[PDB]
């Protein structure tokens, strides 16, 4: 038991990571805060 | 006498969890009282 549990938590420690497939402009694009930043998001919350 | 004092310790570190949950709900809104009379408040120096 004590071998596989390591074994299992060192494999879902990598997933962690991002892979290139993580990012993609057409996906989606981390520059829409600024939309949601430029005078859109008047107050200190994350409701938009 | 040995197992007193653990169930104690555990009371300290349940302690905070309860009180930063509690806390976590205001900062976000996730309490709907706070936010009736917060609005309620806004309201009150508008019209005044």
């Amino acid at each position: 038991t004590k071998a596989l549990v390591n074994e299992a938590r060192t494999e879902c420690d990598r997933y962690v990571r991002e892979s290139p497939r993580f990012y993609d402009e057409g996906t989606f694009s981390i520059y829409q805060f600024r939309q949601t930043l430029q005078q859109t998001s008047q107050g200190y919350d994350a409701q938009a | 006498l040995t197992l007193l004092n653990q169930e104690m310790q555990n009371l300290g570190i349940e302690f905070k969890k309860y009180m930063s949950a509690q806390i976590n709900d205001v900062v976000i809104g996730n309490d709907r009282e706070f936010d009736q009379d917060f609005t309620k408040l806004k309201a009150r120096m508008v019209a005044r």
